[PDB]
Parts: structure tokens; sequence; C-alpha cells
């Protein structure tokens, strides 16, 4: 990881391999990265805290590999959850 | 007005110290003023006794007023001869004497308190004791005589009171509470005998 | 005490719309509620700047230097210290209104009634914000409040001009949001073509010419006249 | 020489003739704050002249312009001067505009007496030849060099004093070539004044239990930087320590007793306050031969601890409520587990102090607990000059440090020194991460620019510790050689750097040759001399040489110069 990290360039090979049976879209696969890696979640002498994650709202049209990229990114990341739709409750979606 | 609300009717105990240092007390000089036969200022003091202090000899006691003892003990120019009352053995008879007799104070003087807080802080070096044992006994002491004083604040009558024995210390932090106690167990009494 | 932080419909106010339809909350709710702040996005560049600014340092560390810095040279109290300090405030002062203080309250609450019935009369629709006599209570509180962290056993009338203030800051602020227009258009048209680009004319002779006339106000907004003389003069600033 | 070590006496007796007059006080100390070793000197002074009942005042003075200020209000009637930690390498009568005549009275009768004299007292061996030879107003307290290591020096001086064809000029030439040569040398330091000082106390017969702990405040001060001296002066406070102790050996704790012990002080960083895991981890020299600093560092010490069969949660624990079978065991087990990842040097002898019942605490610990204080106690001419107050302000606060009735201040000052050696830690992670050391041939540069916290180096202190910290971590890097380095920190509010030329030194431990001779600090004359020419707006007037304030835009320039300039 060091040694491939001190490339030159190597934030484009990451970007480059998100959805590598994906053709196109950079600015997702972009977005995707971004989001995968995450911020720095920041708190001010223990009183103010900012949010340290990215959120990503893919929109377009039907047939442009959106669901594709998400079950990617639930292969891809540490602790990953899936809920689609009406098939998620607003408790079930945080607590009950 | 001119005298301060806490200084009122009680001294403060700044002011019993002042009057405790005024106390002779019996010193080993380390220095000596004694003219020989064969110039230098004398002290000519006027509150008190110079002629001990124009001939002071090294290593032979004299007594001088405690103030001025405490002054030259603030150099190493003598060192202060604790009083007999301030040794273990004598503590100990004391303290055996206040658990003998629960009725009244045992005979300590009227500055003990006093003169234990200021030879332990200014003269901590010159007790043939542990001061260690002598400021665990001086509590002890304080302890139990203070037992005895709040079972006797139990006969806080309006004609009179005996507290015989009591030191000077203790005595100046009783005074606001038993001479403000009587003196309403007073104004009671003489208000009923209006006849 | 509660402090409950909303959203008014469509997440952005909307001010092309009317007051009662941004705030879905009944009249009973929002009458408990002694101040209803609006606040919005002003989109200043100048005060951008500061914001961008400000948050910009609260991220790179300087944050945890310049609030210490602050707290130590006495501008500031630490969380710690201003949380016993209000425990001590509550149960040691409960101040109470001086006769002036009282005097300065009704006579407020008076004039805010009659603001809220003109403008009610005005929109021929009851407001959203209702001011009432839960109202005059929280102006007292804010007074007694005002007072309580000062230690003062008895409120002064410097406490009532700034609950006043404050007041006046939020809930008349939130109710006081705006969205016949045959009149507007006429009056409009008129002082168009009648007073001239580049001259002025004072008021009591548009009021001669002739109401409430919020048109000078609306003109205002798009800068073709400007009320200069105290707002006894009316003037075309060119537009 | 002017005052040797065995006529200190000489000089403390003429200042009891000269000003122990009860009427007022004609005795004025101007102590140099921001050294350690010279708020010690001054709290043996202040102690001692408390027992004779001389009336005293004591200054602190942050840097020159301060001395001459304060001189100039200084009031003649005041016949007895002392400055402590500084004078000794500059013209004090040419820098104080003092001239011998107009200070004189009774000339006559081979003998001479002055309505004013002052006592430099100071370590630092560049000793000004106009100071130590050519004037009797300004007398110093030499520690025995100038009477064996200066009569090439002294007879130079003589004779061209005395002498005011061509064998007589290409003498002179000679003989001015010795006191070139001696000048063109770099600051060192050879004696702690507090060691000085209880040297005269021992002549006097003052000494005492908490004259000899001051002793060793003020000479462990100087175990950091100056590891030689403190070497050379720990078997005399040894020897100290073994004659003041008591016989009343092996005898109960009782809540009066004060026991100067000299028991295993191992090199970590305020081990007895802080946790095991926190000595290692913020200690100058673990971080030297760990390299803690980058990612790997934090993985060897855990890999250490897991050695030495230490559980991390054991390790972590405050030291006070470390289990009392690890705390009694740790010299085993360093013994066993020290070797390995060389750092054999960490066990060491030092001096603990407790009183009464309230622990334990080592020389080491308590002077770093006194620079904490000292350091964060509490347009452009005027905000400095706030600073300047701050920083006579904090000397207080570590004087009164020093008192045992104020312990809940000394406390003040551990943690304070735990938060600076953290944020000094943090800023040296930084600088070797991004690779901010531009390496030169001649001097390793180094300039802070932003960061968080850049408020803390404006100090001189702090930024002393930082570059202690990269110079400790540079000297157990063999592939890189020894060079002087320079460190800056911009101050926003003023727009001024603060430039703070160091001295490399060797590896700790490390005795040969070449390390017997002292590192000389050569950044002072290179600075007088291209802030003479070249007006750049500088400010040199810190006791400590090679320290200076220069603007933000003046300082690129400066330091082209200074590449220029072969003097260091
Ligand atoms: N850029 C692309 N490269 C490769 N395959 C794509 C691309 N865009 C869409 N597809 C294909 O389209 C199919 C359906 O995608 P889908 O998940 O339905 O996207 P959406 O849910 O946005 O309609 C996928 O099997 C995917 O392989
Ligand atoms: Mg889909």
């Amino acid at each position: 990881f060091r040694k491939i990290s001190r490339d030159r360039g190597i934030i484009d090979k990451i970007i480059s391999s998100m959805a590598p049976s994906i053709y196109g879209h950079r600015d997702i696969k972009t977005a995707v990265a971004c989001s995968l890696f995450g911020g720095v979640p920041k708190n001010v002498n223990g009183k103010h805290s900012i949010r340290g994650d990215i959120n990503v709202l893919l929109l377009g049209d039907p047939g442009t590999a959106k669901s594709q990229i998400l079950k990617y990114v639930e292969k891809t990341a540490h602790r990953a959850v899936f809920a689609t739709g009406q098939g998620a409750s607003a408790v079930g979606l945080t607590a009950s | 007005m001119s005298l301060p609300a806490h200084l009122q009717q009680t001294f403060s105990p700044e002011e019993i110290q002042f009057i405790v240092e005024n106390e002779p007390i019996k010193i080993f000089p380390r220095i000596t003023t004694r003219q020989k036969i064969r110039n230098h200022t004398r002290w000519q003091l006027i509150t008190t006794d110079d002629k001990a202090l124009n001939n002071m000899v090294a290593m032979r006691s004299t007594e001088v007023v405690l103030w001025i003892a405490l002054l030259l003990k603030q150099q190493s120019k003598c060192s202060i001869v604790a009083p007999q009352w301030l040794t273990t053995k004598e503590l100990d008879r004391k303290i055996q004497y206040e658990k003998t007799h629960p009725d009244r104070f045992s005979e300590l003087p009227w500055n003990w308190l006093v003169l234990a807080r200021i030879l332990f802080n200014k003269a901590k070096d010159d007790f043939h004791d542990p001061i260690h044992e002598l400021r665990g006994k001086i509590q002890d002491l304080r302890e139990i005589r203070q037992i005895k004083v709040l079972k006797g604040l139990k006969y806080l009558n309006e004609s009179h009171l005996q507290l015989d024995n009591l030191s000077l210390l203790e005595i100046n932090e009783l005074r606001p509470f038993i001479t403000e106690i009587m003196d309403k167990l007073r104004e009671i009494h003489t208000a009923s005998l209006t006849a | 005490s509660v402090l409950a932080a909303a959203n008014p419909i469509y997440g952005r106010y909307d001010d092309l719309k009317s007051p009662g339809d941004n705030i879905d909350f009944q009249t009973t709710i929002l009458s408990r509620f002694d101040m209803i702040f609006i606040v919005k996005d002003d989109h200043n560049e100048e005060r951008d700047i500061s914001i961008a600014n400000h948050v910009i340092n609260i991220h790179t560390g300087n944050a945890n230097a310049m609030q210490n810095q602050q707290e130590e040279n006495g501008s500031e109290i630490s969380i710690e210290k201003m949380k016993r300090y209000i425990t001590y405030c509550r149960l040691k002062c409960a101040p109470r209104l001086s006769p002036q203080a009282a005097e300065k309250l009704s006579s407020n609450f008076v004039t805010i009634r009659k603001q809220l019935l003109i403008n009610e009369l005005e929109s021929t629709e009851r407001s959203s914000i209702p001011i009432t006599i839960r109202q005059l209570e929280a102006i007292i509180r804010i007074t007694e409040s005002l007072a309580k962290l000062e230690l003062s056993p008895i409120a002064q009338e410097r406490h009532v001009d700034e609950a006043i203030r404050l007041f006046q800051a939020s809930t008349m602020d939130a109710a006081s949001q705006d969205p016949s227009l045959s009149e507007i258009r006429r009056f409009e048209q008129e002082l168009k073509r009648r007073l001239p680009i580049g001259w002025s004319t004072s008021y009591q002779t548009l009021r001669r010419e002739f109401a409430l006339d919020k048109a000078l106000y609306a003109l205002e907004k798009h800068e073709t006249i400007q009320l200069r003389h105290q707002g006894q003069n009316i003037y075309r600033s060119g537009v | 020489m002017y005052y040797g070590i065995s006529q200190f006496s000489e000089a403390y007796n003429k200042i009891l003739r000269n000003s122990s007059s009860h009427s007022s006080c004609q005795l004025v100390i101007f102590v140099s704050c921001l050294n350690i070793d010279a708020l010690c000197a001054t709290k043996m002074l202040s102690l001692l002249f408390k027992k004779q009942l001389v009336q005293s005042q004591i200054v602190p003075i942050f840097g020159y312009s301060e001395l001459r200020r304060h001189y100039s209000q200084l009031d003649d009637n005041i016949n007895s001067l002392l400055l402590v930690g500084f004078g000794g390498v500059i013209d004090l009568e040419a820098f104080l505009e003092i001239d011998p005549q107009e200070y004189v009275i009774d000339t006559d009768s081979g003998e001479q007496s002055f309505r004013r004299d002052i006592y430099v007292l100071d370590a630092h061996r560049p000793w000004n030849l106009d100071n130590i030879f050519g004037s009797q107003i300004i007398q110093c307290f030499d520690d025995g060099t100038v009477d064996d290591t200066l009569g090439e020096q002294k007879e130079a001086y003589y004779k061209l004093l005395e002498l005011d064809r061509k064998q007589r000029k290409k003498q002179i030439h000679e003989y001015e070539g010795v006191l070139e040569e001696y000048y063109s040398q770099g600051t060192t330091v050879v004696n702690s004044i507090s060691a000085q000082i209880y040297s005269l106390l021992s002549a006097i017969g003052e000494t005492n239990l908490s004259n000899l702990w001051l002793n060793i405040l003020g000479t462990t001060s100087l175990d950091i930087a100056y590891a030689q001296v403190y070497n050379r002066l720990y078997p005399l406070l040894q020897d100290e320590v073994k004659r003041l102790t008591p016989s009343s050996r092996n005898s109960v704790k009782t809540p009066d007793t004060l026991t100067l012990n000299i028991q295993p002080d191992y090199y970590l960083f305020l081990l007895r306050h802080s946790s095991l895991y926190d000595s290692f981890y913020y200690s100058n020299y673990v971080n030297a031969k760990l390299s803690l600093w980058n990612e790997n560092g934090k993985k060897r010490l855990h890999k250490m601890f897991a050695r030495m069969g230490i559980p991390l949660s054991t390790a972590q624990e405050t030291w006070l409520y470390m289990d009392h079978s690890i705390k009694r065991e740790l010299g085993i087990i360093f013994d066993k587990n020290l070797d390995r990842y060389g750092l054999q040097d960490i066990i060491r002898d030092g001096f603990v102090r407790t009183l009464g019942y309230r622990g334990s605490i080592s020389a080491s610990e308590f002077v770093e607990a006194l620079t904490a204080l000292l350091e964060v106690g509490n347009n452009s001419a005027q905000k400095l000059t706030n600073l300047r107050k701050r920083w006579v302000s904090n000397f207080w606060l570590s004087w009164d440090a020093l008192d045992d009735r104020k312990v809940e201040l000394l406390n003040r000052g551990i943690q304070l020194a735990q938060d600076l050696q953290r944020a000094i830690f943090n800023t040296g992670v930084a600088i070797l991460e991004k690779k901010l050391i531009k390496h030169l041939r001649i001097y390793r540069l180094c300039v802070l620019q932003d960061g968080p916290d850049l408020d803390l180096y404006r100090n001189p202190l702090t930024l002393l510790r930082l570059g202690n910290w990269l110079i400790e971590c540079c000297a157990e890097s063999e592939d890189k050689q020894l060079l002087p380095m320079v460190l800056a920190s911009i101050d926003e509010n003023t727009d001024t750097y603060l430039v703070a030329g160091l001295t490399p030194r060797y590896p700790r431990g490390l005795d040969t040759i070449h390390t017997k001779k002292p590192i000389l600090n050569n950044f002072s004359m290179a600075f007088q001399q291209i802030t003479a020419e070249t007006d750049a707006k500088v400010r040199i007037d810190n006791f400590e040489s090679s320290i200076i304030e220069i603007r933000r835009e003046d300082l690129s320039p400066f330091l082209e110069k200074l590449t220029l300039s072969g003097l260091l």
C-alpha cells in the first residue's frame, strides 16, 4: 500500500478501478471513490461536531448502471447495507 | 465605623497571637552581646526589659520576650527552648488527665494552642521530641477539649458559667456563640420578669 | 423549556408564497412558543465570505486555539462554568417587575396587538403567527430572565427594553412576513408618468392625489423611488 | 581571572559591606527569565539574603534592551547590581554607557573604590576580555576557566593595552591575532550558575537540603543540551547528597521527612506523573532511537511492551495506580529487555525528593514542570512588548512553583508540560512527514509557515524545545552528518519571524574523543555581522544570542546572505 500510494496519479488509478466492468461514468466513479474513502470527522473542543462522511446521490435515466454501481459499493465497502425503495420503512432504516 | 464588624466584641486570631507573643520565653543565644571588660548599640526597648538582651552569652539560656525570640530565630542567632509542658511525657500526662476527669479541663497554660502553633512553625528543629508526635498529641488534646466544650455548651443558662482552665484561643473562638446565646436567654428571662 | 427546531414546507421559506402556507403548525401549537425565529439564507457575498473564512478556521484546527485564547482572555465562559452559573442563577434569583417596567410592557403589548390587527385587516386573513396574552407573558418571562442573569432582584426598564427588542426581532419578525393589485398598478403608472425620473415629490402631495400605500415601499424595493428626508420626500432614484 | 572559586566569599562580604543596610534597599538582582538555571540561582540568592535580612529587588529581564532601559532608570543610590544568567559576553561598560570616572569615590595609596558594583553571574564561556580583564566596576564570578585557559589572551590583552618599529608592529599584529582567534568562537556553557552559587554557600556555610535541591534543579536543567556539563557536575551533587542526608536511615516515614535520594531515575518523560506508555512515547531519546514519528514506530513500541510482558492496559495505567507487581520489577524488566532496542541509556541514576506523604518526584520531572510554567504559565512594536510582559510574568509562576507550599502550582506545571510535549510531538511529526527541513551544505533550514498552534513557538523556550526534539531525532541518524539547524516561526499578528539558530550534538551516551570537544554555536556572530550591514529590521536583544526576530519579507534575503556568510 505504501509503495503504490507514492505513485503519481494513484488517485486516477483508484478512480478508474471502481467499476471496472462499467464503461464511462468517470464523475460517478470519482464520487463513489470519494464516498468510499470518506473524510475526517472533526470535533471542535468537544462541543462542535462536523460530519466526516460524504453522501452521494446518483440521479439519471434508466439503464445507466446506477444500481450496479451500488451493488459494487456493497461488495467493496467494509460495512455496507443495501435497502431499496418501498422495501425500507422509517424505523427499519434507523432504529426500532 | 472606625472598628470593623468582625472586630466588634472579639479578638481576631492574629490579635491572640500578638498577645501571646508578648510572653517571655527561654532561649539559647547563638550570639554574645555581653561587653567584655577590655562601639556597639544596645537594645534599650520601652515595652520590655533589655537587661537580658544586652547580656546574652552564647549557649547560656536567658529569657526574652517571645516576639524577640522569633525575630532572632528568623536568622540562626538563637534557639528557642520548648516549654516543659510541650514534651511528649507531659502531653501524655495531660491527655490521661483529660480522659480520667470528664467534667473539668486539664491545667494547660492559657496560650498552649497559640504557642504550640508558633513554635511548630518557626522553631521546628528545637524540640527534643519528634515534632510529628508533638503535633499528634496536641491534636488529641484539642479533640478531647472540644468534646468536653460541646457537652458543656449544653449548660448555657442565663445566670453565669464557669469555664475553668479553658485556654485563650478556645475561649476566643467560643465567645461569639456563648456570649450571644446567653444574652438571648437573659433577655427572655428579664422580659418574663417584668412584674 | 422546549427548544424546538423546525423546517418550513418546501424546505426554503419561499417568501413568494403566503406566510401561512410555509408554516404547517397550527395556531394552538405556535402560540405556546415565546420566540419564533424565522432565519433565512441571505446569500450576501460579504457575509458569505465571512462565514466561509470562519468555517475554514473551524476545520483547520484554528478553533482549538482561538476559542481557548478567547476563553482565557475573559470574553467567553467554558461549558462547565456556564452550567454552574446557570444553576446558581436559577436557584438564587427570581426577579419581579417594577411598576415602570409593567407600564412599558402593557403599552408595548397594546402596540403589538394593534399592528397585528391592522396586518390581519389588510390581508383579510388570520395571521399564521399569533400574538396573544401568552406572548405578553412571554415578554414578561424574557424580562425576568434578563434580570435573573444579572442576579438583579427587580427588573428595571433596561431589561424591558431588551426583552421588547428580542420579541420584535423574533416573533414580530416571523409575523411580519408578506407575499389591491389594480390600485398598485394604477399608482405605479401614474407616479411614473407624472413624477419625472430625476426629480422628487413630497408624500403629503401623493396622499392628496390618492390608503396604506404599500406601493411606495414596493417601488423602494425596485429602487425606482427613495424616501430620503425622513420620509417627507419621495425621490425618484433613477429607475 | 576576576573572582575565582576560592574567593567567592570575598565577593559576598563585599556585597554585605556595601548594601546590607536595613535603612533602604540598595541591592538589585537582575535575573534573565527563560532560564531555569538563573531562576534557581536567584532563588538561592533570595533565600541567602533573606537569612541575612539584606533588602534586595529581583527584576526579571528578557532582553538586552530591557536591561539597558532598566539601568537607565536605575537610581544612583543602588550600589550593588547582580546580573544573573547574562552580561558575560558583551562590553557591559560600553553597552550600559559606563565610565569609571563617574562611578569612582576615594581614589586614594594603591587602591580604588567605586560607588556601584556590578557582579555578572553567568556560564557562557566567551568572556568579554574588556570585562574579565579591563574593568573594575564589572566583577565576574569566574569558575576557574580564565585563570587556567586565558593566560595567552591575558598577555595579548595587556600588551595591547599598555602599548597603545617593524618588530613592534609585527608583534602587535601577532598579539592582536591571539585576541581575534579568541573571538569568532561559538558560545557554549561550561558550568551551572546554581552550582557556582552553591559553592559560594559552601564557602559561607549556609548549605542545607533546600539549597542542595535548588542546586540539583539548576544542574539538571543542563542535561538536555549540555550533557557533558551535567556529567561533569554530577559527582559533586552525589557527594553532597550523601553528606547532607541524616544518619537516621531506614526510619519510618513521617509527614515531615524530606528525603533527597539517589535512585534509578530512567530517562523517560514525566514517568511518575503519567503512564509508562506515555513516558516512552513522548521521550525525546526513545523517539530518536525508535523513530516513533513515522507509523512503524508505534508498532515498534507496542512490540517492545509485549516483549517485556507488560500488558498495554497496565502500560497505559497512571503510574500511581500501576499494579505493585509490575512497578516493583521495572529495574529487572528494563535490564532484560532494553539492550535489544538500543535503549540501554534509558536506565540512569537521578535525584528523587519525597516530602512526607506527597509522593516522589525527580529533578528531571521538576525542571520540566518549571519549564512548562515558564513557557505557557499564563502595531508590531507594541504586541511584541505585550508578549515580553507575559513572558516576564511567567517567571514568577515558575518562581512560586519552587515553594513547597504551592504543590497545586507544580501539578499545573506538570499538566502544562505534558500538553506542550504533545504539541511538540505533533509539530515534529508534521515537519518530518512533509520533509520541511531543507538539507543544505551549510545548515539544515526549517521554516514553519503554517499549521496548528503556531502561536506556541513565538516563545523562545518552546522553539528551543522543538529544536531539541528535532536535533535529538537527527543526532541518532548515522546517515545525517552533523550540521547546524535553523528554526523559524511566523508570528501573524506582528508579521515577524523568530529565527533560532541551533547547534548539533552527538548521540547521548556516546563518549569519544571528538565527543569530548564541545560543539560551539556560531550563529551569534553570523547574525550580528549580517545585521550590522544591510539593515533588515532585525531585533538582536535576546540573552540567548542565537535567536532573532526578523520581518516576514526580510527573512529570505537574510537567509540568502547567511548562506553567503561563511562565519558559521
Ligand atoms: N456504462 C456501462 N457500462 C457497462 N454496462 C452498463 C453501463 N450502463 C449500463 N450498463 C448495464 O445495464 C444493465 C442494467 O443496469 P441497471 O442496474 O438497470 O441501471 P439502472 O438501475 O440505473 O437502470 C446492467 O447489467 C449493466 O451491465
Ligand atoms: Mg435501478
